[PDB]
RNA sequence: AUAAGCAGCUCAAGCAAUAAGAAAGCGAGAGCGUACCUUUUGCAUAAUGGGUCACCAAGUUAAUUUUAGAUGCGAGCGAAU
RNA sequence: AGACAACACUGACUAGGAUAGCUGGUUUUCUGCGAAACCUAUAAUAGUAGGCAAUUUAAGUAACAUCUUAGUAGGUACAGA
RNA sequence: AUUUUAUCGGUGAGUAUGUAGACUCGGAAUGACAAAGAUGAAUCUUGAAUAAUCAGACAUAGAAUGAUAAGGUUGUAUGUCAAAAGGGAAACAGCCCAGAACAAGAGUUAAGGUUCCAAAAUUAUUAUUAAGUGAAAUAAAGAAAGUUUUUAUA
RNA sequence: CGAAAAUUUAACGGAUCUAAAUAAUAUACCGAAACCUUGUCCAUAUGUAACAUUAGUAAUAAUAUUAAUGUUAUUUGAUGGGGUAGCAGAACGUUGAGUGAAUCUUAGAUUUUUUUUUUAUAACUAAAUAUAGAUGAUAACUCAAGUGAGAAUGGU
RNA sequence: CAGUCGCGUAAGCGGGGCAUAGGAUCACAAGAUACAAAAAGGAAAGAUCUUGGAUUUUUGGAAAAGCUACGCUAGGGAUAACAGGCUAAUUUGCGCAAGAGUGUACAAAAUGAGUGCGCGGUUUGGCACCUCGGCUUGACUAAUCCUCAUGGAUGCAGAAACUAUGUAGGGUACGACUGUUCGUCGAUUAAAAAGUUACAUGAGCUGGGUUAAAUACGUCGUGAGACAGUAUGGUU
């Protein structure tokens, strides 16, 4: 193509930090919602299944973190920076073995 | 206990979807704050915006009187003196000094019911040919 | 008269009133800004049109058929005697 | 030689009588709301009509959106032989 | 006439290996339908009145097509542009933020950044690189007493 | 190292950097017309008070009230604010007309300028120049349109 | 629901077929209905219901063949030819890796099957963002024909040449044929190499090719005419 969108690689440094930040930030929206519900002795299917099958930054590896699974690039492997509005959806989990 | 809920980002590029969530907890704007009782129906209303709200738990709900005024800056002046002035509905307000503490407004139909010095007032004032101050004061 | 401005905007030194009072204007220097219209998925576009200014220059009228609002009369209305 | 018939000739000049689903143009301000480039039909495919539907403001709402809880339809990713 | 095979094809058996648009015994998430409740910015329906539009473009994911080429052509899902200014991407219709009524503020923030151009760190910690590699658009297979680490080993 | 293309270093934006590179972390700060605060403008509601106008209803010889309209303030410390095609509402201006046999004008009407002020497509203040008593100008309300032009290889 | 028929002991089933593939109006024709009947009585021509005949197959439904290079108007660049842009299948463009094999011997002096991983933007193409050659005069690239330095070469005795590494300063000419770039050939030369630049350069020149009106030939067409044909001529 001919119309240029520079869109590095990788990440920088500072794009690095915000992530792990919007990643802390919404494990602790989660979990104000999880305690809050215990202390009624209430739960919801939502969040039942978000502690079952999604870890917390402090469970995360790096190339979690900042890369996501992509079939058609050489090592199955892409900037998470490429997502469509990747600062305002979630995305932790990427099929086993990539 | 209730859920307080503040829209920290926004949904402009995301779904249709996305912006029902956010219009039935209340949040038209950014950093807009809202609050609903801890319920599963609210739970789950968050669980699909967590990445665009903050929420926290608070004991009671705050109105929408008390929730600006955590905002209101102190005003910094008190007014401690006023000249006089005329309040259209009520009337003339005379000048009052609110260190020394008075404001009495007079209405009437004639000059003076106002309070005010008029015309007669100063001639009366220039008939006291007599009038002197002390010879102590000069 | 050391400079690469769609000539405007933001910041602004200085000059400017023979005199008490009164600073319009021009502006060094710094920064932001790629005309307008048309037509297009999309135009600074090297796509269309214009040398400048002034004037002329484009949803109107009639008949007919409807609707809204207002208003006259009212199971009658109008017209005409 | 489609050559010539007085600027014009694969049919002159002049007066009277046209259309153009195409191109261009359509002039003051403020305020409110706010699309589509899809479907169907067409001698259609630069057009048009009916829908979806933008707008005006009345009459309704057990309206519409979202979440929660329970329920239902249907076989993609995946996995398997 | 005759028998024999660690040769070919065929049949039977295998809870053997692979293969998948027209295989699905198993089977998500998502999306769809309806009920109740709650919440919300009237966003819904109807009546009356009454338009524009009918080559769309790009990004992301996943396909058909092409040559697993095209800023190619054509569906699906989502968004933006179109009709959206502003900040970031050096410059930028379509990407990342964010929706401009007008001002003031060393105000609070998003994406993005903080040596100078240029507002903000020459801010802290642990390692690697010596090639200006790199530092906002990753050229491949491959070679090799470059270097570091780890794991075995003399 | 592999790694070669034709104007010029030539996809770090540049200077430059041994980190100001790379990887894994932490904090502060900057940062938009977003947000907040204080004010302003506009649009659309809710009640209340007051001012003005118009039209009614009562009182008055020893003023009050009702309704509509305009307006300011105030209550809920009300809500809302990009925009093409397109739809809608509210206004200004231009020309002529009615009220008009009206109003004003040498004590200066009118003067294509300049200037001043006012939320202001407009009017107003003042200044300078000239000099008209109506074939002059004009508020307000209303009526009717040959009514508003940077765009037609437009016309003069 | 009404009407009235069939089958069934009965309950009950039946308004064609296991399901999914057959077009209207108009006109015309055959039956019914008793509606209206242009003075009146009738009728004609109409109306309502049932029914029939359709590659109305451009199947929401016209009775319909061509040429224009003598052409014209309104438009589109919403769809082409040249150039630019994207792409790189292909190429008369290259490199690297591996090494069957050739080299009397011996893989790598030379040579290199079928392949793999790439570069580059010269050829023929795709897409549709966007509607020639010569002369004169250059600039640039380096993947090098000559000249300069140099490694390898059972296959470097010398000479000459082969291969490869540096290197683009300068040079790369003359003629015949062809409209030619290209190509073929003659004769010299140290050598008579390539490419990009709008396949550089026509507001610098040329106009032979392509090339509108004229004309002929062949072929095609019933014909007007046409042709990736040929020929002579044709305002730069
Ligand atoms: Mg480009
Ligand atoms: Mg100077
Ligand atoms: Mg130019
Ligand atoms: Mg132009
Ligand atoms: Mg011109
Ligand atoms: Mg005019
Ligand atoms: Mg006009
Ligand atoms: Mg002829
Ligand atoms: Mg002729
Ligand atoms: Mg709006
Ligand atoms: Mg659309
Ligand atoms: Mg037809
Ligand atoms: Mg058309
Ligand atoms: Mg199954
Ligand atoms: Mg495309
Ligand atoms: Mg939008
Ligand atoms: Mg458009
Ligand atoms: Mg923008
Ligand atoms: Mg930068
Ligand atoms: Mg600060
Ligand atoms: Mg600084
Ligand atoms: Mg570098
Ligand atoms: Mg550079
Ligand atoms: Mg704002
Ligand atoms: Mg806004
Ligand atoms: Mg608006
Ligand atoms: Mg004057
Ligand atoms: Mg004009
Ligand atoms: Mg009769
Ligand atoms: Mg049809
Ligand atoms: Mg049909
Ligand atoms: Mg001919
Ligand atoms: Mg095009
Ligand atoms: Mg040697
Ligand atoms: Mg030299
Ligand atoms: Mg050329
Ligand atoms: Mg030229
Ligand atoms: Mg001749």
């Amino acid at each position: 193509g001919g119309l240029l969108w520079k869109i590095p690689w990788r990440m920088s440094k500072f794009q690095k930090l915000r992530q792990r930040r919007r990643l802390r930030a919404v494990d602790n929206v989660v979990a104000t919602i999880e305690n809050a519900l215990a202390k009624k002795g209430e739960t919801v299917k939502a969040v039942e299944r978000w502690r079952a099958e999604m870890p917390t930054e402090a469970e995360m590896l790096p190339k979690d973190k900042y890369t996501i699974f992509d079939r058609k690039e050489k090592r199955y492997r892409k900037g998470i920076h490429k997502l469509p509005k990747w600062t305002r959806v979630s995305q932790r989990v990427n099929p086993p073995g990539y | 206990s209730f859920f307080r809920i503040t829209l920290h980002r926004s949904a402009i590029g995301l779904p249709k979807r996305t912006h029902g969530v956010l219009a039935a907890l209340g949040l038209r704007r950014r950093n807009q704050t809202v609050f609903h009782p801890v319920e599963p129906q609210f739970a789950g209303m968050l669980m699909k915006v967590k990445e665009l709200v903050r929420v926290e738990e608070v004991p009671h709900r705050l109105t929408k009187r008390e929730l600006k005024d955590e905002r209101k800056p102190d005003a910094g002046f008190v007014v401690e003196k006023q000249v006089r002035r005329f309040i259209p509905g009520v009337g003339v307000q005379d000048e009052v000094d609110f260190s020394k503490v008075g404001a009495v407004v007079r209405d009437g139909k004639r000059a003076g019911d106002l309070g005010v010095r008029t015309r007669s007032d100063w001639e009366v004032i220039g008939k006291m040919k007599s009038v002197l101050p002390k010879v102590k004061a000069l």
